[PDB]
């Protein structure tokens, strides 16, 4: 945790619904955005923690 | 007569530019808010902006 | 033997920034219309 594996991700079409009807993840917790109307909404670039 | 024109004018683009106040949300456009947020978080954001 | 309370938990975190799109989601484009109200969608930015 203190050394979280750092990935950038852009240039896809990246479909997110799949991840949310997937429901095997105990919390799916969103800021500013919604779990759902986010396939149509985009930005410049994706910072992904693990 | 040129000083009330354009104290009509001033008040005029005051108003048009406070229609770009954020008024403590996230964002001062609402299309975006719509697009963003879910149902309660956007409603609290539109009270904020009305 | 560890509970709920203790029990390992891999975490993702994603995180945006609005500062031209790059990648974008599953949506369907459509063919670019003029001279008459229609609502847009470019790169997100929805309006009409």
């Amino acid at each position: 945790v203190y050394a979280w594996n750092r990935k950038r991700i852009s240039n896809c079409v990246a479909d997110y619904s799949v991840l949310y009807n997937s429901a095997s993840f105990s919390t799916f917790k969103c800021y500013g955005v919604s779990p759902t109307k986010l396939n149509d909404l985009c930005f410049t670039n994706v910072y992904a923690d693990s | 007569l040129q000083d009330v024109v354009n104290q009509n004018a001033q008040a005029l683009n005051t108003l048009v530019k406070q229609l770009s106040s954020n008024f403590g949300a996230i964002s001062s456009v609402l299309n975006d808010i719509l697009s963003r947020l879910d149902p309660p978080e956007a409603e609290v954001q539109i009270d904020r902006l009305i | 033997t560890n509970g709920v309370g203790y029990q390992p938990y891999r975490v993702v975190v994603l995180s945006f920034e609005l500062l031209p799109a790059t990648v974008c989601g599953p949506k369907k484009s459509t063919n670019l219309v003029k001279n008459k109200c229609v609502n847009f969608n470019f790169n997100g930015l929805t309006g009409t």
